[PDB]
């Protein structure tokens, strides 16, 4: 087993934001 | 001590007695 | 999947059946059929079905370590989204893999001036 | 191609649905809407004038043949064996439920979106209302961009007033529309050129008046709140 | 951004789908909602001030 840790995260929607 | 404190319809106005005065 | 060489290059989905083939060149994609879709270190990839429709999320990231995944924050642009509507609820690989399943979750996203998910 | 649909010789069972995806090509809803052939033309979240204009990423087609009580079954919200079972309309869908006389030509049975005697063949209309680039569109034409003027702007079915200027964000290829803690769209990239512009409000400001008591005399200084004299 | 009950929290949207009679309904339980929040908002201002 390996600890996901911080790794995965994808943007949400299309939309921009800054 | 200055330095240590830090669209729609919304607008802000200025104040009367500028920062100098 | 942390391998340089990059063996793994297929996808099976099942309860219709998606098959998701890199192939050569453009990767391949077929649903069979129902619909066809047209051709288009360590690799991250995040599959979901949300409304019938498929979105596939792809980062490629080099790792000093190939057992531990790196310590560190990736942000996952989406690539493909296909409108297959099929329900998938088995996958296999096709020639280390890590599979994690994915929960429901509430998240703040920080994002910069560029707009990449910093964190 | 919704001739196809409308005018398909074979028609699928009522519990049957079939769902025909329409993708890729401008619509005009005007034609349907003229024929009188249609008993029924509601449209539950929008409305067929509107329709010409506005731009869907996607529209599904939906067709069963039911009997002319059944028709009403078929309904958002409406509890008929027909809608408890045979096809089911989820609260708005925003789309448009078509129903037309085939007893001529007719004349098997038995969760949303899952699957007097005489039938009619009923065809219903999703309208997909996502946030993307949205392949269905209506009959329009496109003007030239306009830069550094305040402008009433129509891109791709949104509407807003706005200075456009051009826009150095850093726009990612999947990313079509940028939003500010608003609803209100900041950023827009264009149907056609795929250029990210900026949006800034059209220069909005209080108008007060500096009046000396009016029996003194009747002369006026007129100030604009935050408004450059180059724009007044 | 708030919706109120209504269908969206975009004037324009309402503005560019429904038809007068509906858009009525719509827009009513968004003015609603939008002038409650400035009285709230006015309401904390004068205590605070
Ligand atoms: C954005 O990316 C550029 C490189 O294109 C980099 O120089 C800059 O520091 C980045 N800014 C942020 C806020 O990430
Ligand atoms: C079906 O055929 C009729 C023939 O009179 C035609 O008028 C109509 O346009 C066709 N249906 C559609 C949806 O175009
Ligand atoms: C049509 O759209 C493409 C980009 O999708 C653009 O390159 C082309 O110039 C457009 N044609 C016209 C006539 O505007
Ligand atoms: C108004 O615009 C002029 C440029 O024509 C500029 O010099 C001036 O500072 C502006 N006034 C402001 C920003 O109050």
């Amino acid at each position: 087993y390996t600890n996901s840790f911080t790794r995965g995260v994808y943007y949400p929607d299309k939309v921009f934001r800054s | 001590l200055f330095n240590k404190v830090t669209f729609n319809g919304l607008t802000v106005l200025p104040p009367l007695l500028t920062d100098e005065m | 999947s942390t391998e340089k060489s990059n063996i793994i290059r297929g996808w099976i989905f099942g309860t219709q059946s998606l098959l998701i083939v890199n192939n050569a060149t453009n990767v391949v994609i077929k649903v069979c059929c129902t619909f066809e879709y047209v051709s288009q270190n360590l690799r991250e990839f995040v599959f979901k079905n949300i409304d019938g429709y498929f979105k596939i999320y792809s980062k490629h990231t080099p790792i000093n370590l190939v057992r531990d995944l790196p310590q560190g924050f990736s942000a996952l642009e989406p690539l493909v989204d296909l409108p297959i509507g099929i329900n998938i609820t088995r996958f296999q690989t096709l020639l280390a893999y890590y599979v994690g399943y994915l929960q429901p979750r509430t998240f703040l996203l920080k994002y910069n001036e560029n707009g990449t998910i910093t964190d | 191609p919704f001739g196809e649909v409308f005018n398909a010789t074979r028609f699928a069972s009522v519990y049957a649905w079939n769902r025909k995806r329409i993708s890729n090509c401008v619509a005009d809803y005007s034609v349907l809407y003229n024929s009188a052939s249609f008993s029924t033309f509601k449209c539950y979240g929008v409305s067929p004038t509107k329709l010409n204009d506005l731009c869907f990423t996607n529209v599904y087609a939906d067709s069963f043949v039911i009997r002319g009580d059944e028709v009403r079954q078929i309904a958002p919200g409406q509890t008929g064996k027909i809608a408890d079972y045979n096809y089911k309309l989820p609260d708005d869908f925003t789309g448009c439920v078509i129903a037309w006389n085939s007893n001529n030509l007719d004349s098997l049975y038995r969760k949303p979106f899952e699957r007097g005697y005489q039938p009619y063949r009923v065809v219903v209309l999703s309208f997909e209302l996502l946030h993307a680039p949205a392949t269905v569109c209506g009959p329009k034409k496109s003007t030239n961009l306009v830069k550094n003027k305040c402008v009433n702007f129509n891109f791709n079915g949104l509407t807003g007033t706005g200075v456009l200027t051009e826009s150095n964000k850093k726009f990612l290829p999947f990313q079509q529309f940028g939003r500010d803690i608003a609803d209100t769209t900041d950023a827009v990239r264009d149907p056609q050129t795929l250029e990210i512009l900026d949006i800034t409000p059209c220069s909005f400001g209080g108008v007060s008046v500096i009046t000396p008591g009016t029996n003194t005399s009747n002369q006026v200084a007129v100030l604009y709140q935050d408004v450059n004299c180059t724009e007044v | 951004s708030s919706n109120f009950g209504a269908i969206s929290s975009v004037l324009n949207d309402i503005l560019s789908r429904l038809d007068p009679p509906e858009a009525e309904v719509q827009i009513d339980r968004l003015i609603t909602g939008r002038l409650q929040s400035l009285q709230t908002y006015v309401t904390q201002q004068l205590i605070r001030a």
